[PDB]
């Protein structure tokens, strides 16, 4: 046992991935384009409310059997997401995949909502929001979206809160509508035979063809919010508008990450192999830490560094990190160093598919955005097939296009996008 | 069939909470799937009931009742409770069943 | 298509070899093109002392800040321009050091760990530089309740023993600790006898232990070199240590009666127990139809914002308990609802509990074998605590055996009218007394 | 004053010059009603240049005089009015901070048209810049100006606040007639001025509301 990687796509547009690894445990999922993107000014936050209704009733199944019944297996049911993708899935062990397979098409395609149903689960917008912004990682992400664009990814992840408690089973139903449709999604499905797997997305998924709602472009701003609220530790983020998915220019800027660091692989290690973090720590003497930051979206991507500091030090932290990326534009770059990151890349993108969760992920991804598998020895071709120059260029791209930054803490000593 | 289809409207005013506006619903006893029901009605929906059932009390405490012309007619008592009651009971009664399996 | 009885046979055997110094080799080959190795080593805070009490973890600190063969900067620069990724840790019994690389570099590797646990450089300016450190990493774990409530746990559950100690030691043995101490440590303790060199991914066994047998050299003179050292029994106290702070948030909570010990079959008895029960927090969807009657109830009356169980084994004991993070106000409802379920366990549990139990434990094996690393994590754990590999196939045989009578005796036999070990920390004046506590140890 | 007030001497703390930055804060809150305010560097207090914008405020309009009323002396007002057609508001925002200050517009206007009425708003103030104001309205405004001084001294709390004003930036009191007199001593270019620093400064917005069809200060 050791071979292929079927994938069908269906009458209506509706793309099935399968890899049989013959692992005891199965993990179907359906990958979905949905989120925060496709939410207007009138219905922000149903996304989220949406990622936490999955255990709601449903047409086939009621919240009580879809809880219980997944339990019974020693099953599982999540559903994952970004601001323009969402994933529900569910593990289980091969036996019992047609068991939490029920369960998986009930909720994805046949939700009721439920008015009450739907009104005691709002509160928990509130939590499961606090415990996420524990992180201050995570509410600079939220303004930098909110500084680098003027919609559709502007949107937040989490669930305004002004809006908490009035979103309706009305919203909820046409985000479901006008999303979850055949031509958007893709069920793939790890540990099993993809025979199975189409027989089960044919006979079953109704919601049929479309592609309803189409998200509105992603404008650039390049705005900067900053977020004064004592924190000993600043957390800065400057970028840039970057590379797109499958966009040429990406492979470029992935590189240029490794090259100024995304990462340490050291445990309590410095990283030398990162300009950026040894940049910043030949310019500050106290703790902190700085990374390439990269994102890659449908229609936009944002690269740039990401920061954390003491107070106090958040200026020199941020000039650093800022010299060190002009110094990469101008051709600070080795060709060795190029060497050692495209390395650390696919090793990186290797290691990153061990896990279960980490293969479905890659797999469906592509499924989705392509309906197609780019081999690993193609994916490494596309890597090293990038010159010195594309990375001093990505470098250039940055220290000429129109910055955003979003930043958060006692930023009584940070430095304004316009003073670096 | 259409026999007791006939009795039931006779009972129907037999009973005689007609008299006071109330719907059949309204005089039900609320027990606990009741109570349950009667939190998933629609805020519009809720607050006639309450209405209904606070002019019943006063009503009562008159010792009049509504006249000839407002009382509910037969075929024209809303089972607006019913829907939710059965509901409630079932997802029970699988809960029940679930529990024992 | 393939059943998970199938799956489970069809799965790669993990191949050991024992060296002439007494080092065991061993790994799981798979098809990927990326793998894990690395040294799981018998040693941690229970081998040491009351003066080098946190040494192990000093050494963990220095272990990666360069060898004699190759100092700080360099061994840095060779292993993240390989992409490979150098982690490890150290516990009360088990130490660990591996690393995540393409298969194509294992050999690499595999010197470059012998270099970390034979040649550590123990560069005087860097220990003096890690001391600051390690005293910084005190004052931050410090804040992590959970942690100093299971440190507390252990101090008083093996109150006046080996296991009563922190694995990061104490703030004297840091500011004082010498190269000596840390040189003696490592030279007292990462020795072949002591060590497995664990790898999985896509590597040759053999062309492991050949590049096994050519650095890890040091061979014995003695008999004392290659003999496993047995370690001092440590005794079980029912007790309980309550740390008082009413100006933190919430509190927590920790209950615990002496396990068996790796060794030990009951343990998977008492995993598939702890499944019943099994785990919750505020953001579980499945809310109040969860299987878990704790769980039930503690969203039905808003008991906590958290709880787990938990079977902590160590070579000849360990730690059969729970703990929940819970408002002030609600501490007592939830130690009641708590209790009352192991009481459920020893007298009344049923088919159904322990059918869907096991598939719960068995899908819970199976995520521990999701990756390289966690599947070199098993190994190297395996090896040293039962002295060799149990596969999935094996658990799964042991874990259908089980059965409510089952679950039934060996819970008595390990939780009815036991005088367990509490530790609690925070606002904690609701929860109380030992003997309310111990009495909820008996009559379902 | 003397024989009892003690902490002393000195003048303590000084604040650090106000630096300009020119941002733009904009916040999502639902509320069916947007709240716009789009701004630039404007005048100091004891700047010559402040009666200038002060009057320009009067001319562009700057609060209601008729109960219900349109305000037809208000050109900001007037041009906002032939732009949208559901209920709104708009004035000349001004303020005058010792070392800085603050001059723009302030809008409240239904979500869906908050587009059109900023944008009016500008035009307003741009048409104002490129000579769009009569030798008249400087007359009107000026008037409107020193009435509005005048009444706005009536108050026991409004006199104390004048006077004290003074005697706390300053160690006098400018007589009434020597404030009238600087005021109408602002010719109409000083005004067509005012406005032009207006149209070229580097601007600063703030908005809050269902800003959905709110535009951006690089929009305008």
């Amino acid at each position: 046992g050791a071979e292929d990687l079927e994938i069908t796509k269906l009458p209506n547009g509706l793309i099935i991935a399968s890899l049989e690894n013959f692992s005891p445990a199965s993990r179907i999922g359906v990958f979905i384009k949905a989120g925060s993107r496709y939410e207007t000014t009138a219905n922000l936050g149903t996304a989220h409310l949406l990622r936490l209704a999955s255990p709601l009733t449903t047409k086939g199944a009621s919240s009580f059997r879809i809880t219980r019944g997944i339990e019974a297996v020693g099953g599982s049911l999540s559903v994952y997401s970004t601001r323009e993708k969402m994933t529900y899935c569910v593990e289980c062990l091969r036996d019992h995949v047609d068991t939490v397979m029920e369960y998986l098409l009930n909720v994805t395609t046949a939700p009721e909502f439920r008015p009450w149903e739907v009104t005691d689960l709002q509160p928990q917008l509130k939590v499961d929001k606090a415990v996420a912004f524990q992180s201050p990682q995570v509410g600079v992400l939220e303004n930098l979206h909110a500084a680098a664009y003027k919609t559709a990814l502007a949107n937040p992840l989490y669930c305004p809160d002004y809006r908490i408690g009035k979103i309706t089973s009305e919203q909820l139903h046409h985000f479901v509508q006008n999303n979850f449709t055949s031509a958007r999604m893709a069920l793939v499905g790890i540990g099993v035979k993809h025979s199975d797997l189409k027989q089960v997305a044919e006979q079953f998924l109704n919601i049929r063809s479309g592609a309803g709602t189409s998200s509105a472009k992603a404008t650039y701003w390049g705005g900067e919010i900053r977020e004064q609220n004592g924190h000993s530790l600043v957390h800065a983020a400057v970028v840039t508008e970057g590379a797109a998915v499958g966009s040429a220019e990406a492979n470029a800027f992935s590189v240029l990450q490794h090259v100024l660091g995304a990462g340490p692989l050291i445990k309590r290690g410095s990283s030398v192999t990162s300009k950026l973090y040894q940049g910043v720590a030949k310019a500050t003497t106290q703790p902190f830490d700085a990374s390439a930051f990269n994102v890659n979206y449908s229609d936009s991507g944002l690269f740039g560094f990401y920061t954390i500091s003491q107070a106090a030090h958040a200026g020199e932290v941020i000039r650093a990190a800022m010299n060190q990326l002009k110094a990469a534009a101008q051709g600070g770059v080795t060709e060795e160093d190029v060497t050692k990151a495209k390395n650390q890349l696919k090793a990186t993108y290797l290691m990153s598919v061990e896990t279960a969760q980490g293969l479905l992920n890659e797999i469906g991804s592509e499924a989705l955005l392509s309906g197609t598998h780019t081999a690993p020895s193609v994916v490494a071709q596309k890597i090293d097939s990038v010159t010195s120059a594309d990375v001093v260029n990505a470098a250039k791209k940055f220290v000429s296009g129109k910055k955003s930054m979003a930043a958060s803490g006692d930023l009584g000593s940070t430095p304004f996008l316009d003073e670096l | 069939g259409r026999l007791m289809d006939r009795i039931r409207k006779w009972y129907y005013n037999a009973a005689g909470f007609n008299k006071y506006g109330l719907m059949r619903d309204d005089t039900l006893y609320e027990d606990d799937d009741v109570k349950e029901a009667l939190k998933r009605l629609p805020e519009d929906l809720y607050n006639e009931r309450m209405f209904r059932i606070k002019r019943a009390l006063d009503l009562s405490l008159k010792h009049r009742i509504l006249p000839k012309e407002q009382w509910v007619k037969y075929e024209e008592d809303k089972p607006y409770l019913e829907p939710y009651l059965k509901e409630v009971i079932r997802e029970r009664l699988e809960r029940e069943a679930w529990n024992k399996k | 298509a393939a059943t998970y009885a199938q799956t489970l046979q069809n799965i790669p055997e993990t191949n050991v070899t024992t060296l002439d110094n007494g080092l065991r080799v061993a790994s799981e080959e798979s098809s990927q093109p990326t793998c894990t190795v690395g040294v799981w080593i018998g040693a941690g805070s229970r081998y040491e002392n009351e003066k080098n009490n946190g040494a192990g973890y000093f050494v963990e600190h220095l272990a990666f800040k360069g060898t004699k063969k190759r100092p700080c900067a360099a061994f840095e620069k060779e292993v993240e321009s390989m992409g490979a990724h150098f982690n490890g840790y150290t516990s009360r019994e088990q130490t660990a050091f591996y690393i995540k690389a393409l298969s194509k570099d294992m050999p690499k590797v595999v010197e470059l760990l012998a270099d970390v646990v034979q040649n550590c450089a123990l560069e005087e300016s860097q220990i003096e530089k890690e001391r600051g450190v390690i005293l910084q990493e005190l004052k931050e774990m410090d804040n992590d309740m959970t942690n100093v409530t299971f440190d507390y746990l252990h101090a008083t559950a093996f109150q006046g023993t080996a296991l009563a100690r922190t694995v990061e030691g104490t703030t004297e043995n840091i500011k004082h600790l010498t190269r000596a101490d840390l040189a003696s440590y490592i030279d007292t303790h990462f020795k072949a006898p002591r060590m497995v060199l664990a790898a999985a991914g896509g590597i040759s066994h053999k062309e492991l232990v050949d590049a096994a047998r050519q650095h890890f050299s040091g061979v014995s003179f003695t008999y004392k070199e290659d003999a496993v050292p047995i370690l001092p029994r440590c005794r079980f106290t029912g007790s309980e240590i309550r740390a008082r702070d009413d100006a933190l948030p919430v509190a927590h909570v920790a209950l615990a009666v002496e396990g068996p010990g790796w060794a030990d079959p009951d343990n998977v008895v008492l995993h598939v127990a702890n499944a019943i029960i099994g785990r919750y927090d505020r953001t579980f969807g499945g809310g109040k139809h969860l299987s878990s009657r704790l769980a039930a109830l503690a969203v039905e009356h808003k008991l906590c914002h958290s709880f787990q169980t938990f079977n902590t084994s160590y070579s000849d004991t360990g730690l059969f308990g729970f703990h929940f993070v819970a408002d002030p106000l609600s501490i007592d409802d939830m130690m009641f609802c708590a209790q009352g379920e192991w009481m459920r366990l020893c007298t009344s549990t049923t088919e159904s509990e322990v059918k869907r139990a096991k598939n719960h434990l068995r899908s819970a094996m199976v995520a521990q074998l999701d990756g390289t690393t966690p599947v070199c994590e098993t190994i190297g754990s395996h090896l040293l605590n039962y002295g060799r590999r149990i596969s999935l196939e094996e658990w799964d045989s042991r874990i259908s055996a089980v059965d409510a009578r089952m679950v039934r005796d060996v819970c008595s036999k390990y939780i009815y009218d036991k005088c367990p070990a509490l530790a609690a920390v925070g606002p904690i004046e609701q929860l109380l007394d030992y003997n309310r506590i111990r009495s909820g140890m008996y009559w379902i």
